[PDB]
């Protein structure tokens, strides 16, 4: 994931959680019910 | 369950690219509608004719 500096941890999908969801993918249902 | 399509990893290298080597020309086709059926109705023949 070395993309010449560029962080993309946020937007990416994160596979430790259940649901393969990005960082603000979470924040963004976790705000809207 | 549905499936999303296939399944391709693309190899991400920070030395490697892939340039293409020949062309095809896609002649596709995209329905739009533009008008509909233009309907007049008459009052009194629909609500008591005769
Ligand atoms: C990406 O950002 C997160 C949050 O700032 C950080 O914890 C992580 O170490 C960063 N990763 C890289 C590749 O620097
Ligand atoms: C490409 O990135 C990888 C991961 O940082 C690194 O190990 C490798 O040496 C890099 N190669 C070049 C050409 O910089
Ligand atoms: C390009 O593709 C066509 C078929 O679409 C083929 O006839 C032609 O030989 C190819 N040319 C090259 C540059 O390989």
């Amino acid at each position: 994931k070395y993309f010449g500096g560029f962080n993309f941890s946020q937007i990416l999908p994160d596979p430790s959680k259940p649901s393969k969801r990005s960082p603000i993918e979470d924040l963004l249902f976790n705000k809207v019910t | 369950t549905m499936s999303l399509g296939a399944e391709n990893s693309v190899a991400y290298s920070n030395n490697s690219i892939a340039i293409p080597t020949n062309f095809t020309i896609s002649v596709t086709t995209e329905i739009l509608p533009v008008s509909m059926t233009k309907t007049s109705v008459d009052c009194t023949m629909y609500i008591c004719g005769d």
